[PDB]
């Protein structure tokens, strides 16, 4: 009803997400001469990739000799062959013009002695395709990298005439006959719901560590475009690979940087014995993160976990000189003293695996637009676009490499522009929605606002956070994996008890909470019963019941007496989740992984292989 | 949308506003190095205030400085309370004349982190006190 | 059991004739993270989901939780709750702002002087950009330390007397630092006329160094002793 | 353009300076001509002190104009009624003399 004023809006381009991920898009359609709107429900500089520490990937070669091929190698080998080739070639090519791009917007790199950028080594990175040790090329200022990520875009974007709407939720797509339009908004300010319409749109919406109880982002990491895309009927990508980063604090479960490990920092069980050395001899703690995490956990379990409960690991830097703590890592110093009241020069910090990163998402092409399956083949959404954490070209595949996300987010929101700027012109046929167009995402926002139920808001989410925490984990196994699904559904099921106390137009926090929950819901559905449909180990997602890697060959051995398993006998592909939103069911799907290159000639496919640090 | 807009459409939708003002100086934390901001305006107010009284009734006001005087010493020069009118004229003197001089210091680049604000405000109080004790000793 | 009292600033907009009144709760800190914010985030849980405010990463960089808790400004993800339970922890926005909702200030002027003062990069010759890295020594880059780290939370802004009286024409600690942060940018080529910017009576020089601003900076920094680093170049420029 | 904000504050330090140079050498030397540059110097420092407060407070266009006068027309007067004390009458430093020796 007309409670709502609804105001209607016309552009040549949308971006929903203002991290940085959502800059660069926004101010790359700007540029190329698009009227772009931005939407945002947070003043840009807030979102998450402030938070962002360790750094971004790029073979400038600033410290040794390195190669941007080297640099792919690396990041297929870290997505455990769930990785498209053909977007790690695109984005480890560009890595070096776009670090150069915004070193030159103004980014306060971190130095050398040769005035170039300082790069560190980092978990996972090597030279001369995995044979030549350890590699340094993650760029970084001091270990505060993303919050000068964001700011200096920020401030570039300032340049140009992009209008942004600030703190605004977003709550659907504008979707017709398949086309994406658009999207609908709250204005969190004065309670108003504003239609965007566009020819394109870009979705730049971040992750949904807040599935968890005990995760690394922020409050505001609720995955509300991966639940947009869902409730279009679309589907999600690889939900259930879910990173927990190694070292995150014990208390608050904030990050502490894979930096203190890329500076020289120690993991440390409870006997003293540095165990990374036992797990992984070549790369140490300076393997991938699922392995270092995976490593981590398994030394809980066997007692060896350190403080009064048992309960986590040692991260020590108090060998390092302080004047190195001081300049490379002042940011994990300062958070370290802060929350846990522990002076890093003299004692370890303690530190756990968490959720940290969702490689999963929105699948796309390596140019940015959204695909959907048809026909078990993939075709291209007209008008939608996605970047940065809540997409999923799998660039990181089944794990994600330290710094790559930083990296990501600059190399795919200018895609997703350049995407736009050649293949439309400003100015173009705006496609018009009908005038009732979003009327049900106005429906549940009312109903949301009104609800009088039996379970608050905050119950229903820690029941979600707590059942995502004991049941999808580090290690899973089928039956946990089962009972955590109908848990999950259940608790689908116990959104049509929810109760809202806030009535009010004006900052309804209470309310938009209750739309975060049902899209924290819909990225935790498709997680979960996505989780207990693989049957295998693979990258990030570990099962105890299924330790193998199932590819196409045993790939151990060489494949040519050998027969090839059938699509629908093996796990090397893209998981495809949808959700009915009605009942919160999942079906699910496959995809294949994408092995070619953009070109052979200059980047060769590396074929799967047995896969250790 | 530019910086001045912004500024512009900001003040437009507050004013025609039912929105309250944050409470500012009844809720801020009273430190020392803002007491002895505002004391330094205080004085500086003081100050000019005399000195406005002074000349202007060098313009305005009958008869010499003499004159003036012979009528103070006519009110019964009390000792104690002779030497209270000169304390009294001092203390902002040299409270601002100190509070003045650290001022100047702060336009150096110097002094300006919360420890040297600390110490060197109380030191600044300690000169204004035994300066403005020893000049109305004079 | 241990039980602290909290009392916080309100307003609802959208309520008839309400006016700006403290509401008390109390928290068992037993069962509550060892911040403000996670009290907050507690009785908005647990007590009442009116309590509204801003907040999102949890650790004090994103700067979003900023308040005026118990008469100085900070952010309160990242101080301590006193655990001395015969205090009652007395919560407001930040001082002279228009209050939204409780605790929620538009911060719309804040953002818009920040943008008055081109905080980016600036090229004479803009053509060779994005091709080569820019070269800055390790001691050019030192000079951009205690000045890159702001937050823009407005703490401090938002503690400058003058920036209360004045909060129109005068650009505050918060922006004002950052323009001297692009000031000594050894990369940019714009001092000059980043200077000329400020040559009014108010952008600058209503501040009369009160350094509340530096005293209360969440992350450590020093917004004042910058301004009078920008006051220095003022005085000497040449052009 | 024109740099006189930066020029005014500059001057204002100046004169500061200069008055707290002043105040002791009035002391040990007291003549005339140590009466009128006190005479200029306070009035001076005086009036750019009070112009601060009233450009902080005072809000509005004519209304501001206005105090600026009213402050304009102060000084000038402070500033002859000084001088005219120190032509015409005993003079700055011999009247704090005889104020103090009481
Ligand atoms: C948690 C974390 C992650 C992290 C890191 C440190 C921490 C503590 N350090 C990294 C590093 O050193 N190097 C690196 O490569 N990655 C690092 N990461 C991971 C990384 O930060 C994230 O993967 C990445 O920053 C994600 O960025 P992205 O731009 O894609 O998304 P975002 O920054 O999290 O912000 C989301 C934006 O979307 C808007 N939004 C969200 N929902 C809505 C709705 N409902 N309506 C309108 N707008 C919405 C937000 O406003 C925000 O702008
Ligand atoms: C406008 C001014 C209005 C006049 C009233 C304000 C008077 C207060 C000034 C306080 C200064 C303390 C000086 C004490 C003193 O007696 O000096 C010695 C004087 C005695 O002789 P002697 O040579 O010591 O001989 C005595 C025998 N030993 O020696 C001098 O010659 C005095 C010169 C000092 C100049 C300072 C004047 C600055 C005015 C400040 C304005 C503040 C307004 C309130
Ligand atoms: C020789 C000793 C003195 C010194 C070193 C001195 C210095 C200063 C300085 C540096 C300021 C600037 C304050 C700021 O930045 O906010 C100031 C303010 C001021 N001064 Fe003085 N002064 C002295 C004596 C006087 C006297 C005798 C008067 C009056 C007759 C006076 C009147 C004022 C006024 C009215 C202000 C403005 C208050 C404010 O802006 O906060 N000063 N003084
Ligand atoms: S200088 Fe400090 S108080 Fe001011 S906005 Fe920056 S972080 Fe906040
Ligand atoms: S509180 Fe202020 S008046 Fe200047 S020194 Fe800081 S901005
Ligand atoms: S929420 Fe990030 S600063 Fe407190």
């Amino acid at each position: 009803s007309t409670q709502y004023p609804v105001v209607d809006h016309e552009f040549d381009a949308v971006v929903v997400g203002a991290g940085g991920a959502g800059l660069r898009a926004a101010f790359g359609l700007s540029e190329a001469g698009f009227n772009t709107a931005c939407v945002t429900k947070l003043f840009p500089t807030r979102s998450h990739t402030v938070a962002a520490q360790g750094g971004i990937n790029a073979a400038l070669g600033n410290m040794e000799e390195d190669n941007w091929r080297w640099h792919f190698y690396d990041t297929v080998k870290g997505s455990d062959w769930l990785g498209d080739q053909d977007a790690i070639h695109y984005m480890t090519e560009q890595a070096p013009a776009s670090v150069v791009e915004l070193e030159n917007y103004g980014m306060p790199f971190s130095r050398t002695e040769d005035g170039k950028i300082y790069q560190r080594a980092f978990g996972g990175q090597s030279l001369k395709f995995g044979k030549g040790g350890q590699a340094h090329r993650c760029c970084c200022v001091a270990d505060r990298t993303g919050h000068s990520l964001l700011h200096t875009l920020y401030g570039r974007s300032l340049r140009y005439d992009t209008s942004y709407f600030v703190e605004y939720f977003a709550l659907d797509l504008l979707m017709e006959n398949g086309e994406c339009r658009g999207v609908i908004a709250l204005c969190i300010e004065d309670g108003s719901i504003h239609r965007i319409r566009a020819r394109n749109t870009v979705v730049a919406t971040g992750g949904y560590g807040r599935t968890y109880f005990s995760c690394t982002s922020a409050h505001t990491s609720t995955g509300d475009g991966t639940a947009m895309v869902t409730r279009a009927g679309l589907p999600c990508q690889d939900l259930e690979f879910v990173q927990f980063h190694p070292t995150g604090i014990y208390g608050a479960g904030c990050l502490i940087t894979e930096g203190c490990r890329g500076e020289g920092g120690i993991l440390i069980n409870s006997q003293g014995e540095r165990f990374m050395e036992r797990y992984a001899p070549v790369a140490k703690d300076l393997a991938s993160r699922d392995v270092v995490s995976r490593s981590m956990t398994l030394e809980i379990r066997e007692g060896r976990g350190c403080g009064p409960e048992k309960d986590h690991v040692y991260l020590q830097l108090h060998h390092l000189p302080p004047e190195q703590l001081a300049v490379r890592l002042p940011g994990i110093s300062e958070t370290a003293m802060i929350f846990a009241g522990v002076d890093v020069t003299k004692e370890p910090i303690p530190v756990l695996p968490t959720v940290h990163y969702n490689m999963g998402g929105i699948p796309t092409n390596y140019k940015g637009q959204v695909l959907r399956h048809v026909n078990g083949q993939d075709q291209v959404v007209p008008g939608l676009y996605a970047c940065g954490e809540a997409a999923c070209a799998s660039v990181h595949g089944a794990n994600r490499l330290g710094a790559n996300s930083l990296l990501d987010l600059v190399v795919f929101g200018r895609a997703c522009a350049l995407s736009i700027a050649e293949s439309c012109r400003p100015g173009d046929k705006v496609p018009s929605i009908k005038p009732n167009a979003g009327e049900e995402s106005v429906m549940n926002l009312d109903k949301l606002r009104f609800a009088n139920g039996t379970i608050r808001t905050s119950e229903l989410r820690l029941s979600m956070q707590k059942s995502m925490q004991s049941h999808a984990a580090v290690f899973r196994v089928g039956s946990v994996l089962q009972e955590g699904c109908e848990k999950i559904l259940r608790l689908y099921g116990d959104l049509q008890h929810l109760k809202t106390f806030d009535r009010g137009m004006v900052w309804n926090t209470d309310l938009v909470e209750t739309l975060e929950l049902q899209n924290l819901m819909l990225c935790a559905l498709q997680t979960i019963y996505g989780a207990e449909a693989r049957k295998e180990s693979r990258g990030a997602h570990a099962r105890e019941d299924f330790k193998e890697r199932v590819d196409e060959y045993d790939y151990s051995k060489p494949i040519q007496g050998q027969q090839k398993k059938p699509f629908q006998e093996h796990w090397r592909k893209h998981t495809l989740s949808y959700v009915d939103v009605k009942t919160g069911k999942v079906s699910l799907e496959y995809r294949p992984v994408i092995d070619k290159t953009l070109n052979e000639a200059d980047c060769a496919t590396v074929p799967p292989a047995i896969r250790s640090y | 949308t530019t910086a001045k807009e912004e500024m512009e459409r900001f003040w437009n939708k507050n004013l025609g506003s039912n929105r309250p003002l944050s409470p500012h100086i009844t809720i801020y934390r009273w430190s020392l190095p803002m007491a002895m901001s505002i004391c330094h305006r205080g004085t500086g107010i003081a100050l000019s205030a005399g000195v406005s009284l002074f000349g202007l009734s060098a313009l305005l006001l009958p008869g010499n400085f003499e004159s003036h005087l012979e009528l103070v010493k006519s009110l019964c020069l009390g000792p104690t309370l002779i030497y209270t009118a000169k304390f009294g004229i001092v203390f902002p003197l040299m409270y601002h004349t100190w509070n003045g001089i650290r001022h100047l210091i702060w336009d150096l680049g110097k002094g300006l982190t919360i420890p040297q604000l600390t110490q060197s405000g109380v030191v600044v109080l300690i000169l204004t006190v035994l300066s403005s004790v020893g000049l109305a000793a004079m | 059991p241990r039980i602290k009292k909290f009392a916080i600033y309100r307003w609802d907009p959208d309520k008839t004739g309400d006016k700006p009144h403290m509401q008390t709760y109390e928290i068992d800190l037993n069962n509550c993270g060892p911040m403000v914010l996670d009290a907050l985030i507690k009785i908005k849980n647990e007590i009442d989901s009116t309590l509204t405010f801003r907040r999102s990463c949890r650790e004090g960089i994103c700067g979003s939780c900023a308040m005026n808790i118990n008469g100085g400004n900070t952010l309160a993800c990242t101080r301590r709750i006193d655990t001395n339970l015969d205090k009652v922890s007395k919560i407001y926005p930040l001082p002279h702002m228009y209050v939204i909702k409780d605790l929620v200030p538009d911060l719309s002027n804040f953002y818009a002087q920040y943008k008055s003062i081109e905080p980016y990069l600036k090229k004479k010759d803009e053509s060779q950009e994005g091709k080569q890295q820019y070269l800055q020594s390790i001691e050019e880059r030192e000079k951009l330390d205690g000045l890159y780290e702001c937050i823009l939370c407005a703490c401090c802004s938002t503690s400058c007397p003058s920036y209360w009286w004045n909060g129109d024409k005068y650009l505050g600690p918060a922006v004002l630092m950052q323009a001297y942060r692009w000031m000594i940018d050894s990369r940019d080529d714009f001092t000059e006329e980043r200077l000329a910017k400020l040559q009014d009576p108010f952008s600058l020089y209503r501040c009369h160094t009160i350094m509340n601003c530096t005293g209360t900076c969440p992350k450590g920094l020093n917004p004042g002793k910058a301004i009078a680093e920008i006051k220095k170049m003022m005085a000497t420029y040449k052009e | 353009s024109s740099k006189a904000a930066s020029l005014h504050w500059t001057g204002e330090r100046v004169v500061s300076v200069l008055l707290l140079g002043l105040l002791p050498a009035a002391y040990l030397n007291p003549c005339s001509a140590m009466d009128y540059s006190l005479a200029a110097a306070l009035t001076l420092h005086g009036h750019w002190g009070i112009g601060q407060v009233v450009t902080d407070y005072v809000r509005g266009d004519a209304l501001q104009k206005a105090a600026k006068a009213g402050l304009l027309a102060l000084s000038a007067f402070t500033f002859a009624g000084l001088c005219y004390f120190n032509y015409h009458d005993v003079g700055i430093c011999k009247a704090v003399a005889m104020l103090w020796k009481l």
